[PDB]
């Protein structure tokens, strides 16, 4: 109540959001050349984009972990708590950071060619099913009419990453004082930097985000762990998805 | 047992 309330933002409060834009941008390609080297997608054979989305997950999940390893204090947490962290976190930052190329248009995700722009029948045909997508497409859509600014963005990833509630976390009270000081920080930078309105109840629009990924995470496990069963799928994703979501 | 997130992780 000082961190929290204040008025601008301190000169580490500062240092938070440089370093979290830098992570950000050398962990997240607006070019998306590096599409190109994976398996190729397939549409037009009912789960034919599993290989092609597989990657894509795969690729974003390393793209997860190098943007954790640069949040203040995280690399400073126990090997199993990061662990732990990003286990739990992997798929609700995959769902946050898509939406730069999330466009309400077509509700599809532009990246940023024919072939990379991906719409709700290439997440069918990765074996997903309404119960999922639905949602997704509700929760894109809203995070989008946010508008948030950069900063905010990456905040509220690292927020989402840095969550000491996840099943599993050891030591719940460093990882909580991570998260509080991301969470002033993102509190202080909208009452100093976003201008009325649209500041008007952001905070809590985006707290609740956060609990809304909370619930496409548990869907989107549930539909993992019924297409990862059987074996002639799990042979169709990678190594570093079968280690983060579990075989 | 989670080697290559482990290895990610290390610098
Ligand atoms: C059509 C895919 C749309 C989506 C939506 C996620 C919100 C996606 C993911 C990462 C992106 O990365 C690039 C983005 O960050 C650039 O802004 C883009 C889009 C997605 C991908 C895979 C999905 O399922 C994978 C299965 O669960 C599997 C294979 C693990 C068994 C479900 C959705």
């Amino acid at each position: 109540s000082h961190d929290s309330l204040r008025p601008k933002l301190s000169e580490e409060q500062q240092h938070i959001i440089a370093i979290l834009l830098d992570a950000h941008h050398k962990t997240y390609d607006p070019t998306y050349a590096d599409f190109r080297d994976f398996r190729p997608p397939v549409r037009m054979s009912p789960l034919s984009m599993l290989p092609h989305l597989a990657d894509l997950v795969s690729y974003s999940i390393q793209k997860v972990i190098g943007f954790a390893k640069m949040i203040p204090g995280f690399r400073d947490l126990t090997s199993d708590d990061q662990i732990v962290l990003l286990k739990s976190s992997a798929i609700e930052v995959i769902m946050l950071r898509s939406n730069q190329s999330f466009t309400m248009d077509d509700m599809s995700w532009d990246c940023g060619s024919q072939d990379y722009k991906y719409d709700v029948t290439d997440v069918s045909k990765a074996g997903h099913t309404l119960e999922l997508i639905e949602p997704l497409i509700k929760f894109q859509v809203g995070l989008k009419k946010l508008n948030l600014h950069e900063e905010e963005h990456v905040l509220l990833m690292a927020i989402c990453i840095v969550s000491p509630d996840r099943p599993g976390v050891q030591d719940a009270k460093l990882v909580e004082a991570i998260q509080d000081r991301l969470s002033n920080t993102l509190q202080t930078y909208i009452r100093c930097r976003h201008p009325p309105p649209g500041s008007h109840q952001l905070y809590a629009k985006m707290i609740q985000k956060l609990a809304d990924l909370r619930s496409l995470n548990e869907e989107h496990s549930k539909q993992y762990r019924s297409l990862s069963f059987q074996p002639e799928n799990s042979m169709k994703l990678t190594p570093l998805v079968l280690e983060v979501f579990g075989n | 047992n989670h080697p290559m997130l482990m290895n990610l992780l290390k610098d």
